[PDB]
């Protein structure tokens, strides 16, 4: 008894449902990456920290004992 | 001759045919009536669905005969 | 079969690709949109990193699907 696009209307709304159920499948993917993405970043950047807190540490160190040295050397030079 | 067309959903709609005319002409018929793309139409008459090249005589199919049209539904 | 990539600026581009193709072939595509050699791309879909061997359809990657690219 279908009136004018009846069916029609029907078969696009029904579409639209599958539409909206790939959208929210694509939601859950799109979430698990995006969060992955930010644990994945956030772990390079402490890395990066942690290796430059390291080369920080051997520099600072390193002086120490340079002065060390150039005492027991200024010492020997000058008397 | 007319026929009758109907959905799992209850609705009906009337189209008209010669016994000659193939299936893949009925379900181009009910595309320019429904908008339904041939590819997601299914055709069922007797326990079977009907094949494009084949005929509504090759099925039988007479005056005021009932398909039932069971519709593929795509998004992807 | 259409798929969006998506960078870290946020613009996403679209590739052809078909579920035979190959991480590795995606990565070439990539490579010749953005210029971005495949060696220095990562691929994540669905919350994981993509290998280089493995196709598509293995990962049931699927038209409209969105990969996310993140450089080494
Ligand atoms: O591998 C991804 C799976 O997770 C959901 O999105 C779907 O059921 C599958 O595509
Ligand atoms: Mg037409
Ligand atoms: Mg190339």
């Amino acid at each position: 008894l279908s009136k004018p696009g009846e069916l029609r209307r029907e078969y696009e709304e029904e579409i639209s449902k599958v539409a909206a159920e790939r959208r929210a499948s694509e939601e859950e993917e799109n979430k698990a990456s995006e969060e992955y993405i930010q644990r994945l970043l956030a772990e390079e950047e402490e890395e990066e920290k942690r290796q430059a807190e390291k080369r920080r540490r051997a520099m600072e160190e390193q002086l120490k004992s340079d002065e060390e040295l150039a005492r027991k050397l200024s010492i020997d030079i000058n008397n | 001759m007319q026929i009758f067309v109907k959905t799992l959903t209850g609705k009906t709609i009337t189209l008209e045919v010669e016994p000659s005319d193939t299936i893949e002409n009925v379900k181009a018929k009910i595309q320019d009536k429904e908008g339904i793309p041939p590819d997601q139409q299914r055709l069922i008459f007797a326990g079977k669905q009907l094949e494009d090249g084949r005929t509504l005589s090759d099925y039988n199919i007479q005056r005021e005969s009932t398909l039932h049209l069971v519709l593929r539904l795509r998004g992807g």
